[PDB]
Parts: C-alpha cells; sequence; structure tokens
C-alpha cells in the first residue's frame, strides 16, 4: 500500500515477553461485548469477571454522581465531562 | 483541592500539587 510500517515480526521475536502484555492490553481496548447472557451454566470464573466488571463500572458510576453533585464550581460541556472523567479515573 | 486542580487547567485553557497548609483563626479568648 505504501504506507510505513515497523517490523513488529521480529520485535516480537527478541523481547516476546513484553508483547504478552502488549497484545492483552491491546485486547482489552477492543473488546466485543458479550452478545449471549451469563446464566447458571457458565463458568465460576465467568461469573467473578462479570461481577469485577459490573463492581467497576458502578464505582465508576457512583464516582461521577458525587462528584457533579458536590458542583464544585457551578460552571463547554465536552470539557468539564473530560475532566470529570480524568478525576474519577484517577480517583 | 486535588479534585478541584484537575477541574481547572483542563477547562480554562505535569502538575504535582503539595499538601496543603492548615492555617486557622480565632477569635475566642485569649490566655
Amino acid at each position: 500500500q505504501g504506507t510505513q510500517a515497523d517490523d513488529l515480526v521480529s520485535a516480537i521475536q527478541q523481547n516476546a515477553n513484553h508483547f504478552t502484555e502488549l497484545f492483552c492490553r491491546a485486547i482489552d481496548n477492543n473488546m466485543p461485548l458479550p452478545t449471549k447472557e451469563i446464566d447458571y451454566k457458565d463458568d465460576v470464573l465467568d461469573v467473578i469477571l462479570n461481577q469485577r466488571r459490573l463492581r467497576n463500572e458502578r464505582m465508576l458510576s457512583d464516582r461521577t454522581n458525587e462528584i457533579r453533585s458536590e458542583n464544585l464550581m457551578d460552571t463547554p460541556p465536552s470539557s468539564m465531562n473530560d475532566a470529570l472523567r480524568e478525576v474519577v479515573e484517577d480517583e | 483541592a486535588k479534585r478541584i486542580s484537575i477541574l481547572s487547567r483542563a477547562q480554562s485553557a505535569l502538575n504535582s500539587l503539595p499538601t496543603f497548609q492548615l492555617i486557622l483563626n480565632s477569635n475566642a479568648n485569649q490566655i
């Protein structure tokens, strides 16, 4: 196609241990949602991880609600949306 | 102050915030 791409194959072949977590992070950024619902025939690890994801979402939503309810400045919607997302994600 | 400062520099367009000093006054009885 003519575009420039780095030699990812040689980098994996020389330093595969780092690229394991690099690929795992890249997969975790782009994860499709589960089409079928969770049921009683699923793995115990599966329900634990589902509960962990739901608890993470609920913690983020609760902290978002608390920071929005405090109304620190009482004041560009995307600006304080991104800033509040940052303060929740590092709080 | 940490959550005030994050909502400050990203809206009115690294930063390290030290531990804030407690200063207190009063008008009670002076022994």
